[PDB]
RNA sequence: CGUACACGGUGGAUGCCCUGGCAGUCAAGGCGAUGAAGGACGUGCUAAUCUGCGAUAAGCGUCGGUAAGGUGAUAUGAACCGUUUAACCGGCGAUUUCCGAAUGGGGAACCCCGAUCAUUAUCCAAAUGAGGCGAACCGGGGGAACUGAAACAUCUAAGUACCCCGAGGAAAAGAAAUCAACCGAGAUUCCCCCAGUAGCGGCGAGCGAACGGGGAGCAGCCCGAGCCUAAUCAGUGUGUGUGUUGUGGAAGCGUCUGGAAAGGCGCGCGAUACAGGGUGACAGCCCCGUACACAAUGCACAUGCUGUAGCUCGAUGAGUAGGGCGGGCCGUGGUACCUGUCUGAAUAUGGGGGGACCAUCCUCCAAGGCUAAAUACUCUGACUGACCGAUAGUGAACCAGUACCGUGAGGGAAAGGCGAAAAGAACCCCGGCGAGGGGAGUGAAAAAGAACCUGAAACCGUGUACGUACAAGCAGUGGGAGGCACCUUAUGCGUGUUAUGGCGUGCCUUUUGUAUAAUGGGUCAGCGACUUAUAUUCUGUAGCAAGGUUAACCGGGGAGCCGAAGGGAAACCGAGUCUUAACGGGCGUUAAGUUGCAGGGUAUAGACCCGAAACCCGGUGAUCUAGCCAUGGGCAGGUUGAAGG
RNA sequence: UCAAACCGGGAGAUAGCUGGUUCUCCCCGAAAGCUAUUUAGGUAGCGCCUCGUGAAUCAUCUCCGGGGGUAGAGCACUGU
RNA sequence: GCGGAAGAUGUACGGGGCUAAACCAUGCACCGAAGCUGCGGCAGCGACGUUAUGCGUUGUUGGGUAGGGGAGCGUUCUGUAGCCUGCGAAGGUGUGCUGUGAGGCAUGCUGGAGGUAUCAGAAGUGCGAAUGCUGACAUAAGUAACGAUAAAGCGGGUGAAAAGCCCGCUCGCCGGAAGACCAAGGGUUCCUGUCCAACGUUAAUCGGGGCAGGGUGAGUCGACCCUAAGGCGAGGCCGAAA
RNA sequence: CGACACAGGUGGUCAGGUAGAGAAUACCAGGCGCUUGAGAGAACUCGGGUGAAGGAACUAGGCAAAAUGGUGCCGUAACU
RNA sequence: UGUGCAAACACGAAAGUGGACGUAUACGGUGUGACGCCUGCCCGGUGCCGGAAGGUUAAUGGGGUUGCAAAGCUCUCGAA
RNA sequence: GGCGUAAUGAUGGCCAGGCUGUCUCCACCCGAGACUCAGUGAAAUUGAACUCGCUGUGAAGAUGCAGUGUACCCGCGGCAA
RNA sequence: GCCAUUUAAAGUGGUACGCGAGCUGGGUUUAGAACGUCGUGAGACAGUUCGGUCCCUAUCUGCCGUGGGCGGAGAACUGAG
């Protein structure tokens, strides 16, 4: 919003005043974009049916054989970290941190430090901790909350 | 705030370190530099080749020199050089009839002859 | 003297580090005439600053915690205290000179007293109140301009800036003479939506609701009498959920480098505890700390309880409703609200309202009053941050709001780091000399010595390579001849540099044209100039498909929006519709869109940066000077010489 | 400091005014008219750069079917 | 062809110079362009085949300011895979190699603490040219300047040094004044001793300089007290009020 | 006081110290030498003091310089 | 030239105030500006002030028209 | 406001006497310096190159364009194109 | 330009109408004022008039003079132009 006349004395001309930070300028920092037509910084000529369609398409990634695994519930309750270590090796998947980790309910935090382990809850799952570079490992109660 | 880096003070040198014909300037300053190889890349762009077909008046204005002594000259002097025998390009030739009295009549006597 | 480099210096960039900032989040939240905030000035054996106190002066006392070490930051010298258990940490108590809003009066901290207004009043100030401060928020009043409308007097910015008064930790509002899709909803605010719709507007630009719905939070009641006792009032007892500190707390392992590892490499471990810091160099398993545990305080919001104490009957507020005149303001339209002058009802067998007036329905009843709960800011405490890093970031990581500047209001810097410890240059020579160092010593990774890590560029000195007092100038390139110098890149293969010869008018904007006597720069490094909501219109990609997407708030919703048939002023029709008794014609139509991330562009709004004079408000100043006033001071002397007598 | 104070305050006032605006390489490569605009060293629909979509068969350098009357020429208005 | 034609510090076609080494009318062979042709290495557009803007072939082949379009590398941090390092990294200096380039990479010295590649995302991302902002620095210059109270000089003393510290003599300046006593203001700057790194437009054993001490002992001096122009507070009176 | 040990500015008392027409020059008292130096007889100014003859002829104007310029006696116009 | 004053004239938003501790042999607002001679022609065209038949001069109320009310049209009457 | 006007006025113009450098023309000297020497020691100012000369040409009087010729280095002082 | 007295002669034109980093400033284009004209007016009028500032220690280049060196030096000479 302008600031009209007034306040300190000084020949000025109209110009962008965020909180004493000059924006919407094309002439300074963070400025007006004359040549409009990507308003934002730098990144590819590109969404509503890539981006939701893949949080769509990567669920069913899961139902693929070379993928991860459902855990049941109990996985959440282990307090421990080692036990995850195991439970992973004797599923045949330790390679698996190789990839990542998810579950349901809280955020596990008893896994927050194996191999690549970004800990994420079925509720507000971005397709981001769905496959962590297209590979991922869930629970059971997750996907029945990612179901919907 | 981002530290300007390998970028500039990083542009000062890889520059004005390659001019082993600098001058006075041109060399210890920069403002001087990027406009006096501007010059460079360009002015003959493309061109050092100039001397091929530029300098090359003699080997064809000195041909006569070599002959004009032995009889003809250039008239009919490479007007022969392509009528009998394999044929040498004129190359070394015509730059040879000069720096040593020899071959310059392994040419000559060719020449004149099968006319 | 040209140029390159070498050694040393100047200088300070850079790399790394950083006891600091910036930003977000949670908790917590007033002080004072029992005289506070702030300031002034004291106080430690020495202390100049800062901090803590304050004349029992960086301290005294009690209880609890804690602990042998302690006597603030400065690790100094001297020296003291502690087991008659201190230091330190938390709470509380005692004391607390004089001045100081103090108010007796005057006053730039100095000398003598309840000053002033006001209530009660034994009118005796005798008993009390007000008079101040505080980040923003909140309530009640006063009320602009530049600007926008690319002019401008409505309008717009504004009901903002600013001004006056006042409360609380929260205020204001509020139980409906309402709303009005209705056989209905039904206290009031706030959030979302409904709407950028209705409405307003040189209807130009712009301006701009509400009802309702979905949520958060839910509480209703009091002014005459009769009667009697559990609303209310007065008082008493008095919480669950806590605040800080200490206790129950595992853990150098091996080899190599090094003065030392928080290295490399090998192995193991913590985790309802996967922040960070410290410890001689990147240790989550060394120490603190993080989850955790326990005890000291404050708050204790509430509840319980005593005495009061239900309940019942009728009514319900006129200069008001309303009308007229002149204005303010509002989205308010003859249909908002309020102020001022004048006029002026009825009365529930009455009256008001449902966005026009007047008779007829529905709803509700003013002209009296009160009322909990649901968001704010951020001084303070703690935490966090893909934030910045000491020409960065708050002006302030170093004495900083200090140095320093202005009469004053006000303005306002720069300066970080040796290290394991301490060194930070002993001793000797020279010289006029604690101001010029060889030498030597200090060292780790200090390519270390008192603004010391590293330490570049501009640049200076010496020195080296090489030209060089006939020499013509972009100072190259290719060809052929010369020499000298070096064989860490052996191969008729290159460098440093140069003699001579053929060619050759720096760089950047403005402009029809600039090498040009067009404009700008002495050089350097750093700094320095194209973004945060939404709406509309296209384009590239991709999933799915007349279905598609949601917004507030919930992993649920589908409100609502766009599209699906159109066209017209409309009625209305439907293969549309206008024109049309009728007929005949004009334009549109048999299925693809919607929802994002990007890329062309568009409108509302500080939307290109810097750069010239104005305008308006609140304040600061006439020790310059201008005029006047008050109090003092100064004017050797000479010359001419009137009136009067 | 005054044909009008100083300081700070509502200004990072408004300008159709000037200047400014910094890395490499590759392809192509101008114009200076009309209508309207509080508009004229500004845009939109258009003469001109470029990119995407759409439609469709000419165009013109030629030839063929029309319209004009200038140069020149002749001799001609008028006035010599 | 000529007459009509006088003016500027030395006169001539680029020069030498040429009866053609002139000029005019023609013609031939060469040097001479990055021109044209030929050998080894491109771009844009269009055509053919193709999923292809990947290749093969084919026609046109390649100058450019303003401006349009496109590629690119230097860069920071946080992904996933996966590595390097005190038998030493990042950075810096010099040098070798590779790419059309933007750059990558290696060696030597140094540094001596960490630093990368792939794919992926990212940033307040990559810069010589605003009488630009700030700090530093060079040439200019070791160039410019020190002037009515114009006075110093000759011996001696002390000292490591003395032209301006001190002694004697001689020579002068000032006199309403550089004399004496004071206001305002400044403020210990006064005195003594020890020194001088800093200050004194030279030096200094000197100082109004630096450090440590000492000094300003009144009833009758001044303050303290009061008052003039004038001002303030209280009551009175005015939307309200400092 | 004026940024500085800036020939600027700044109130009162001492105006009978000695010689003249005076609180004018020279000189006791008192104070001071704290307004950078050394060597050579240029061109080259500012400050300064006047020239043989003429003499404002310079010049906007005699600006500048100079001249008369103590005291006593005699004497003294127009105008008012 | 204005004014006997609770005056003229001037200052203030208001409260009040300057000139009045004054008062027209006052004071406020202006021209001329000395002294000497002075002093001739015109008011056809402003400002201020005084008088003034007639003309000009709102709204309410009143009258006419219009409309079973009301708008609207119109008349009449008018200080300084 | 016209006319005119004693005394006075650092007011403007003009003439005479006297005088004077003010001028026609100009010598040296004096004080304090300059030129040199010990000590003490800034601040202004520059795109680069740079020793030209004679002609011609060019907006017809540029060192830097064109054609030739030529040009020894440094330093002091000046009047200054 | 009126003019006066002399003069055998006492022409003309260019040099960014040469010449102010050489001078002079008397003139024109400032703050005062006077006057006319224009205007009601402030004020105005390339109408006039009185009073009114014009700077710099040249580095380079050019020229006028004076020297040091370079082609081993002291002294004495010559001398193109």
């Amino acid at each position: 919003e302008v600031t009209g006349s007034g306040k300190k004395p000084w020949r000025q001309k109209g110009t962008g005043r965020a909180r004493s930070g000059s924006i919407k300028s094309p002439i300074w920092r963070s400025g007006g974009v004359t040549f409009a037509a990507r308003p934002q910084d730098h990144s590819q000529k590109v969404n509503k049916k890539m981006y939701r369609g893949a949080l769509k398409s990567i669920l069913s990634e899961l139902v693929r054989q070379d993928r991860l695994i459902v855990v049941e519930k109990f996985s959440v309750e282990a307090p421990k970290t080692k036990l995850l270590a195991q439970k992973l090796k004797d599923m045949a998947l330790e390679d698996v941190l190789i990839i990542t980790g998810e579950l349901d309910e809280n955020l596990f935090l008893a896994a927050r430090n194996l191999h690549k382990v970004d800990v994420r809850d079925a509720t507000g799952i971005d397709p981001v901790s769905l496959i962590a570079f297209d590979k991922v490992v869930m629970t059971a109660d997750a996907v029945k909350q990612v179901e919907e | 705030r981002v530290k300007r880096g390998v970028i500039a003070r990083a542009r000062h040198k890889k520059i004005l370190k390659q001019a082993k014909g600098y001058y006075g300037a041109r060399s210890r300053v920069y403002r001087v530099a990027f406009q006096a190889v501007i010059k460079a890349g360009q002015y003959a762009y493309r061109d050092r080749r100039q001397r091929k077909r530029q300098f090359r008046q003699l080997w064809i204005a000195r041909i006569n020199a070599a002959a004009r002594q032995n009889g003809i000259s250039y008239s009919k002097f490479i007007n022969g050089l392509k009528k009998a025998s394999v044929e040498i390009d004129r190359k070394i030739l015509a730059d040879i009839a000069v720096f040593d009295k020899v071959a310059f009549t392994a040419l000559v006597e060719k020449a004149k002859a099968a006319l």
